[PDB]
């Protein structure tokens, strides 16, 4: 994890080879590209409470918001086992408005 | 590790805290405290200096 020590990018893994009186290291590293922009927000009000990401951020694609994993973009609907409750929502700078679906209750109809 | 990607400073710093084992909404609700405290510690540096 220490950056840049075994190439550029998030390192993969590494494969060695000699040299005469050396080593050659081949470095495999993940490398991100074609990276779209979207608007975003630190949490989510709901029934007066702020809602944060488990893991992600949440993103708008100009009218709808989702979580993602913040390395890779795959959007997911926001739930209460995509995130967490902390307080209420009159502390957080640049809260937003949304729902936040339950599965169990539209389960018991 | 690429091509820079903008993300809200804020919202970076929650990333940081994360990375040693504190919840984000920590520093969410106290984003003034802990703003003014790197001020006064950035301008504690030049005054030694
Ligand atoms: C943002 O993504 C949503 C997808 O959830 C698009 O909204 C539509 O949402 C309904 C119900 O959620 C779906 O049945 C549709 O298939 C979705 N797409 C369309 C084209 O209707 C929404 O269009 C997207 N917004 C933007 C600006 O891209
Ligand atoms: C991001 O910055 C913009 C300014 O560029 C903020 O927009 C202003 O919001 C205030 C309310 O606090 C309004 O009175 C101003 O009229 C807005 N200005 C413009 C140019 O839109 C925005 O609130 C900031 N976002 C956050 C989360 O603080
Ligand atoms: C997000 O939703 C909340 C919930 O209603 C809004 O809070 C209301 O805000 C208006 C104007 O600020 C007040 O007149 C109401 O009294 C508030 N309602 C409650 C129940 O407190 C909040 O304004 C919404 N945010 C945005 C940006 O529209
Ligand atoms: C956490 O520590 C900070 C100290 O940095 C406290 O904030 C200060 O509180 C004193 C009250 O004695 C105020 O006079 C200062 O102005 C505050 N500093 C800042 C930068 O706001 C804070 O109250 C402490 N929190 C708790 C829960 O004890
Ligand atoms: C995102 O939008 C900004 C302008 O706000 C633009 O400069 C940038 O090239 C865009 N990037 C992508 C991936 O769309």
């Amino acid at each position: 994890k220490r950056v840049d020590f075994c190439g550029k990018g998030y390192h993969l893994m590494s494969f060695p080879q000699s040299a005469p009186h050396g080593v050659v290291f081949l470095h495999v590293t993940y490398v991100p590209a074609q990276e779209k922009n979207f608007t975003t927000a630190p949490a989510i009000c709901h029934d007066g409470k702020a809602h944060f990401p488990r893991e992600g951020v949440f993103v708008s694609n100009g009218t709808h918001w989702f979580v993602t994993q913040r390395n890779f973009y795959e959007p997911q609907i926001i739930t209460t086992d995509n995130t967490f409750v902390s307080g209420n929502c009159d502390v957080v700078i640049g809260i937003v408005n949304n729902t936040v679906y339950d599965p169990l209750q539209p389960e018991l109809d | 590790a690429g091509a820079a990607l903008q993300i809200p400073f804020a919202m970076q710093m929650a990333y940081r805290f994360n990375g040693i084992g504190v919840t984000q909404n920590v520093l969410y609700e106290n984003q003034k405290l802990i703003a003014n405290q790197f001020n006064s510690a950035i301008g504690k540096i030049q005054d030694s200096l």
